[PDB]
RNA sequence: CAGCCACCCGAGAUUGAGCAAUAACAGGUCUGUGAUGCCCUUAGAUGUCCGGGGCUGCACGCGCGCUACACUGACUGGCUCAGCGUGUGCCUACCCUACGCCGGCAGGCGCGGGUAACCCGUUGAACCCCAUUCGUGAUGGGGAUCGGGGAUUGCAAUUAUUCCCCAUGAACGAGGAAUUCCCAGUAAGUGCGGGUCAUAAGCUUGCGUUGAUUAAGUCCCUGCCCUUUGUACACACCGCCCGU
RNA sequence: AGGAGUGGAGCCUGCGGCUUAAUUUGACUCAACACGGGAAACCUCACCCGGCCCGGACACGGACAGGAUUGACAGAUUGAUAGCUCUUUCUCGAUUCCGUGGGUGGUGGUGCAUGGCCGUUCUUAGUUGGUGGAGCGAUUUGUCUGGUUAAUUCCGAUAACGA
């Protein structure tokens, strides 16, 4: 049983399976704070202290994430967690608390529950990159 | 009849072993998906094989 | 209509035979 | 150089059965798997092709490294006369044209 | 056979290309238009669209038999499974190859290039095509080669609508002084639920239904049907 | 007015490509073929063929790109991931290979999984870490690290385009002229997959992988287009033309 | 306004030539110079060196059935299977000897004879009828002074209107 909420950034995508619990947060065999980078750690911690530990104390959400790159796997765990919390609150308890948390998250970061649409652009022949071109002599 | 002078060096590991299936061309051969085509002939019969220029 | 003469004229408006074709079309 | 008469008779009969025979000009293959077991090399195909080209009893068409002969009525007549075959020999099947 | 489907499909395409080229160098002199291949259990049927069905069928039903044999040696298909059906075309003046070969034989039959192009233009508009172009290039006069165009009607050159609203036939024509090139491009007309045009209109064309001419009522009334 | 700019809102307020007119160029392609208009006919007519070397070697100038320009770099790397997509073949063992055996090593053995969202593959590289080791060299920032140990169920690795092992070294302190190419997942930072391919990527063609102070402008340069204007040019300034 | 290559170091395709057995077959710029998908060990280069041939259809026409041997075994090869002319011995033969040519074909040259294809002008925003207006006419207007647009894209002006 999941809140069916998902969350993406770049080709990466994360979903928070949700159940009734006491706010224990886990990410693919690990909790939310033992993630390897230890410098992107603040990016993962953004929600849990952006709105407080109390709101993350009555719901158990396990965030499964599949995608490329370290940082692109981030911005998916955090957004999935925040949007899963907002959807859980919206569909189960009420909207007033849900509306409050949504306003808080949007004010801190408007792209906290909306996906980042940008994707890597294709490459065109006669150049290595999307917009870079091969050097030639005049 | 020319069997005691040819076949003096087996030809199964070089560009002579692969030839264009239309004009016997050994230059610019496409071997992807077993096409065995050259660029000119491939673009000549590109729409017939099934490939279409859309990307 | 003599489409032969007109078409030969459009092939070469200033050709070696242009005067003959122009004269043929006149009438 | 000594193009066999037996191989010629077999080739002529094979052509007469259906109307075409497996013709290639590649020399890297000595005998085609269909052309094997009967001593039929590349030069035999070449000689038959050129002899029928000069004869004109079949019309030649080349396409995608392959040859095709148009067996004509004159071709059937000359084949019978030179092979001395019975007169009731003719490819005349009707089923599933 | 067991085979990865990618290789299956590309080999099938090579098979279709082989058929098309063999018949174009083979069946052209018989008003060749095109070929449609149907796949049935353990057999492939080859329906031939061609304006001259009597020529391809031939006397005694000879040639249409022989072809089935001539491919059989090359393709290596099972016996009995291969058969072909010679049909008259359902697209007489709207199949580019038909009038391309027509022009080929006009130029071969001692008919002037400009006159032949004008005649096929007339025929194509008589069929009802919204436009046609015949780009003929070569040494039409002297040794300085040149191009020569006959554009009439209208014609789209760009975008996806070109693929299905335009029939394009590029052919090489024999000449005494060299090889001429012919490009016959026909813009197919539009008809809905028909057999002569695509079922969808030009995407840049908007058609508006004329509204009804009902008189506006001036007093409410009760109508008993 | 056509429209432009800024914003609550909204996934998105300009995604990127494909196609792409009239006319033309003496642009390239006869190295794609009875698709081609001329020479080769008298034993070299190529329709069969090559044992061997050629563009891999040179006083040289040039063009694309890579490895370096530092202590934002390195000296077991210990732990965490995706993306495009290719792969069992009849012209031919000529594939991707999972797992155990042989060795620090290229490679061989077996059972095979995969004709494929069925197996490689949950495609465990680039990276972020470190309560031990580099320290301003010409060198562990580096390559002919000169020469010897290697080899593929397939004609012989010869200035050997394949290769796992063992110090030295040329050179470089941001590269005086002249300047490519760059509008947001863009430049740059790297690896992977095809075309290459019997093994063969500094090339090329796609792919994710990190995310920018920079620009919302202009005709200063280089061009190109248009308008007006002049023309004795029209083969059109590579024009025309005058005189000795 | 900034991010990089060089007359800054080793490697990859093409020119002035290979007097050896040898590139000649593209470019004095964008629009040649990691391009012909060109990373040829030999095979693809015939290019360059005895590079087996009759395997130069012609029944041309004629003597003759031997018209003949494209085989390997030796001073019949100082290059394994090169019998690429040395009277050997061929053991198994009806193919043939040859000039009137796009013929058993030629990666031999004409691309300033060609076609197809592609490149380039040009991915710019340009191009053209019909009817009307002007001019004897070639032609011109429409297709524009402006604003707008990525764009003759639209607005607007307007002897043009509608495409």
């Amino acid at each position: 049983q999941s809140v069916q909420v998902f969350g993406r950034k770049k080709t990466a995508t994360a979903v928070a399976h949700c159940k009734r619990g006491n706010g224990l947060i886990k990410v693919n065999g690990r909790p939310l704070e033992m993630i390897e980078p230890r410098t992107l750690q603040y990016k993962l911690l953004e929600p849990v202290l952006l709105l407080g530990k109390e709101r993350f104390a009555g719901v158990d959400i396990r965030v499964r994430v599949k995608g490329g790159g370290h940082v692109a796997q981030i911005y998916a765990i955090r957004q999935s967690i925040s949007k899963a919390l907002v959807a859980y609150y919206q569909k189960y308890v009420d909207e007033a608390s849900k509306k409050e948390i949504k306003d808080i998250l949007i004010q801190y970061d408007r792209t906290l529950l909306v996906a980042d649409p940008r994707r890597c652009e294709s490459k065109k022949f006669g150049g290595p990159g999307a917009r870079a071109r091969y050097q030639k002599s005049y | 009849g020319h069997q005691q002078l040819y076949w003096s060096h087996p030809r199964k590991f070089g560009q002579g072993s692969r030839s264009c299936r239309v004009c016997s061309n050994r230059h610019g051969l496409i071997r992807k998906y077993g096409l065995n085509m050259c660029r000119q002939c491939f673009r000549q019969y590109a729409k017939d094989i099934g490939f279409i220029k859309l990307d | 209509f003599p489409y032969e003469v007109s078409d030969a004229l459009q092939d070469d408006p200033k050709g070696k035979y242009s005067k003959k074709l122009l004269n043929k079309l006149v009438g | 150089m000594l193009m066999p008469k037996k191989n010629r008779i077999a080739i002529y009969e094979l052509l007469f059965k259906e109307g075409v025979m497996v013709a290639k000009k590649d020399v890297h293959m000595p005998k085609h798997p269909e052309l094997a077991d009967k001593n039929v090399p590349n030069l035999h195909v070449m000689k038959a092709m050129q002899s029928l080209k000069s004869r004109g009893y079949v019309k030649e068409q080349f396409a995608w490294r392959h040859f095709y002969w148009y067996l004509t009525n004159e071709g059937i007549q000359y084949l019978r006369d030179y092979l001395h075959l019975p007169p009731e020999i003719v490819p005349a099947t009707l089923r599933r044209s | 056979v067991q085979i990865s489907k990618k290789r299956k499909f590309v080999a099938d395409g090579i098979f279709k290309a082989e058929l098309n080229e063999f018949l174009t160098r083979e069946l052209a002199e018989d008003g060749y238009s095109g070929v449609e291949v149907r796949v049935t259990p353990t057999r492939t049927e080859i329906i031939i669209l061609a304006t001259r069905t009597q020529n391809v069928l031939g006397e005694k039903g000879r040639r249409i038999r022989e072809l089935t044999a001539v491919v059989q040696k090359r393709f290596g298909f099972p016996e009995g499974s291969v058969e072909l059906y010679a049909e008259k075309v359902a697209t007489r003046g709207l199949c580019a190859i038909a009038q391309a070969e027509s022009l080929r034989y006009k130029l071969l039959g001692g008919l002037a290039v400009r006159r032949a192009c004008y005649g096929v233009l007339r025929f194509i508009m008589e069929s009802g095509a919204k436009g046609c172009e015949v780009v003929v290039s070569g040494k039409l006069r002297g040794q300085r080669a040149k191009s020569m165009k006959f554009v009439d009607g209208l014609m789209i050159h760009s975008g996806d609508p070109v693929n299905y609203y335009v029939d394009t036939a590029v052919r090489h024509v024999l000449l005494r002084q060299g090889v001429l090139g012919i490009k016959v491009k026909i813009m197919l007309p539009w008809d809905p639920t028909g057999k002569i045009g695509p079922k969808k209109p030009l995407p840049d064309h908007v058609s508006i239904v004329e509204p009804k001419d009902e008189i506006l009522p001036t007093t409410p009334i009760s109508e008993q049907k």
